[PDB]
């Protein structure tokens, strides 16, 4: 599995 | 005479209460729905479908309406599947909104749907929520298992994982470098479809849009720095070898990478009328020899550094070739000619001088396959023509030897036995050269008119087999037909007149007398070389002769009416597909070409062949900017259909009516 992420 | 009309499969009916209370939900009415919705809570289905199956709040999704929307979900429950159907419209509010029978297979997950919509904002949005994707395998206890229990589910999981996997948004949101990604997956999903014969569509389709995903980011680069950093980055040109081996021709034929391939090539040649590139040529290729040497003596001097360019040494090479043919074409007219009837004689002054170029192709051939491995010598049908003409040469040099050793007398020819060694020594030779000349088919890749049709003929060979199948079976059929039926005269070459035994007579006969001879004379008749007299007989037996000839015309007519006309229109159909790719195959080919001269391991002609961190943090620089330029790019590209502007401006007027209340 793998685990997405973003990479006033 | 009349035909009933019932509804077989009866839902059950919905109250005139309930009935009212769809249409005011539909209608957009938040009076009569609130007080509905009042009046039910007070004295009591707030959980009621319609005959099409969509719940009030299924309705209020589709009529993006937030205000009705946040009303049901604050007295109601059960909002099940609201997420996905929210999701599948594109609608950012309702799905901000959620987050704080059904029409989709069970599966089915948030972020895999909203991959398969390609919206960058929603994944960016669900991405934050730590989702995650499971990760499909390539044949366990597991997998095996769930195979047996449910085949279909199991397929179509693996297809939905897959086509979420290769969005174009996700890569560019989730994925370090989404070049290589796109390379890898375009890869695997490509070797997919030749395992999974039924969705085969489906996997092609992905893998053209993982290359088009790659093409398209490499497409936004704005400075040739950039074009460098992509280009060079190793995890020399390594990204350019990775995506050749990966078979990404689209991304290697983008015109940049040309410009910048076309300028590495012709170094040494700034602005190259065609006339004087001709001459040029001539010129360079007639110093070859000098330049050979001089690289030879020291690659110091500025002579030596004349050869290391690419391109003079491309015509150093094919002068070299060219030399070694028209030495070739000597030894064809034999200006030193032979005494013929020395059974085993010394080799000329020609064959002394050819010897060197035998060897030193033998050994580039040798060390290239060595280098490269089995395997990459397989994959190239060229290697496997010049391994067929090494071991034909090879095969003729130790014959000679073996016919100079065992034999020391001469005698004359026409006693020799037919397998002579030096008559196969002979033979062996000038299949050689008909093979050595054939060579030079490869080279068309480097000019702009011949080599796009070469690439196109290549292409179009494996249906030519396919027919050649077809044709090989009706001729053993029909072979095997005539031979059966002439066998029973045939003849003696003594009772023939000149002694002569065959078709390739000048009186031809015994055409259908033996198999061999049945197949031979079947194969000439496709030219007409074959007469009509052959299939008489002395004997004069009509009604045999007849049938022979209804056989032979019956062949004819299949054979040449047919099959060839067929051939003629596959031949257009598969062309015209192969038409519109001509341009981007050749240019992958002649890259493929330009890069095995861009080493120093092979500079010599065969003739005398024989005598880290900072790297990483620009790479993601360029990277973190292309990526910005394509969600930019694609979504002005989405505004030749975007008229959705006025939806907006009644927005602006529910905006002014929050502010009056
Ligand atoms: C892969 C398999 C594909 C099969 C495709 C089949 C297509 C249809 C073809 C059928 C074959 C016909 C066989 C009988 C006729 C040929 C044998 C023959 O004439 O024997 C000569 C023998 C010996 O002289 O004579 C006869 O049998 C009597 C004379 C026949 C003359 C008239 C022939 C009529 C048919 C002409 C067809 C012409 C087709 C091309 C037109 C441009
Ligand atoms: C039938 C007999 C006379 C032999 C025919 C030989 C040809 C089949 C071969 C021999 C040399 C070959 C040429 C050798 C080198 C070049 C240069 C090559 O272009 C370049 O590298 C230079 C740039 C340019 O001029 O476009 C394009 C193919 C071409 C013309 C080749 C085309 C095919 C040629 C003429
Ligand atoms: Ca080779
Ligand atoms: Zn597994």
């Amino acid at each position: 599995v793998m685990a997405l992420k973003d990479v006033l | 005479d009349r035909i009933p009309l019932q509804i077989v499969r009866a839902e059950t009916e919905l109250s005139a209460e309930e009935k009212a209370f769809l249409n005011a939900v539909e209608k957009g009415d938040y009076a009569t729905v609130k007080q509905a919705l009042q009046e039910a809570e007070i004295y009591y289905n707030i959980n009621c479908m319609d005959p099409l199956g969509r719940s009030a709040l299924l309705i209020a999704i589709e009529n993006e309406n937030l205000e009705i929307m946040e009303l049901l979900l604050n007295h109601s429950v059960y909002v099940g599947d609201a997420l996905l159907y929210a999701i599948r419209k594109e609608v950012v509010g309702a799905v901000e909104l959620l987050l704080s029978f059904s029409e989709f297979t069970p599966d089915i997950t948030p972020i895999m749907l909203a991959a398969h919509t390609n919206n960058y904002e929603i994944i960016k949005l669900l991405v934050q929520k730590r989702v995650t994707i499971p990760r499909p395998h390539q044949n366990c206890v597991e997998c095996v298992s769930s195979s047996e229990v449910d085949s279909l589910r199991h397929s179509r999981s693996r297809l939905n994982i897959y086509k979420a996997l290769a969005s174009p948004s996700l890569i560019a949101l989730s994925s370090e470098d989404p070049i290589l990604t796109a390379f890898r997956l375009g890869w695997e999903l490509k070797e997919l479809s030749k395992v999974e014969n039924e969705f085969k569509a489906e996997y092609e389709e992905l893998s053209q849009q993982c290359k088009l995903f790659a093409k398209d980011l490499l497409d936004q680069a704005r400075s040739s720095r950039e074009l460098e950093i992509i280009l060079n980055h190793r995890d020399d040109l390594a990204k350019l070898k990775v995506a050749i081996k990966y078979h990404q021709k689209e991304f290697v034929a983008q015109p940049n990478c040309q410009q910048l391939l076309a300028t590495l090539w012709y170094d040494g040649f700034p602005g190259w009328h065609w006339v004087v590139k001709l001459l040029t040529c001539m010129t360079i290729g007639f110093l070859f020899p000098m330049l050979s040497i001089a690289y030879l003596i020291s690659p110091r001097s500025n002579l030596g550094l004349f050869i290391k360019k690419p391109f003079i040494k491309f015509i150093c090479h094919t002068a070299s070739y060219l030399t070694f043919l028209f030495m070739l074409l000597l030894a064809s007219q034999h200006i030193v000619r032979t005494d013929l009837h020395v059974q085993g004689p010394p080799p000329t002054v020609v064959e002394w001088m050819i010897l060197p170029w035998v060897l030193g192709f033998i050994w580039g051939e040798i060390k290239e396959m060595w280098d490269g491995g089995f395997t990459e010598y397989i994959h190239d049908w060229w290697n496997l023509m010049d391994f067929a003409m090494n071991s034909l040469y090879l095969a003729t040099i130790s014959l000679k030897i073996v016919a100079y050793v065992k034999y020391n007398g001469s005698r004359p020819r026409e006693e020799w036995e037919m397998w002579h060694p030096t008559l196969i020594a002979e033979a062996l030779f000038a299949i050689s050269n008909i093979l050595s000349s054939l060579r030079l088919i490869s080279l068309f890749t480097a000019n702009s008119h011949l080599g796009p049709l070469q690439i196109s003929l290549g292409r179009m060979l494996l249906d030519i087999l396919k027919f050649l199948f077809i044709y090989c079976l009706v001729l053993l059929a029909f072979a095997n037909g005539l031979n059966q039926l002439y066998f029973y005269y045939e003849t003696r070459a003594i009772d023939e007149p000149n002694n002569c035994k065959g078709i390739r007579c000048e009186k031809q006969n015994n055409a259908f007398s033996t198999l061999f001879e049945t197949l031979q004379s079947l194969f000439w008749s496709v030219f007409g070389l074959l007469n009509l007299y052959v299939t008489n007989v002395k004997a004069r037996h009509e009604f045999t002769e007849f049938v022979g000839a209804t056989m032979f015309g019956t062949y004819n007519v299949i054979s040449l009416v047919v099959l060839l006309n067929m051939l003629i229109a596959m031949m257009n159909n598969s062309y015209q597909l192969i038409a519109d790719h001509a341009d981007i195959e050749w240019k992958f080919a002649r890259t493929k070409l330009w890069m095995s001269y861009f080493d120093e391991g092979g500079t010599l002609p065969p003739p005398f062949n024989i005598i880290s961190l900072i790297q990483n943090q620009h790479y993601q620089e360029v990277i973190r900017n292309l990526v910005k330029r394509y969600v930019a790019a694609m979504i002005r590209n989405s505004k030749t259909h975007e008229g959705l502007t006025e939806e907006n401006f009644k927005e602006l007027k529910q905006d002014i009516s929050s502010f009056r209340y």
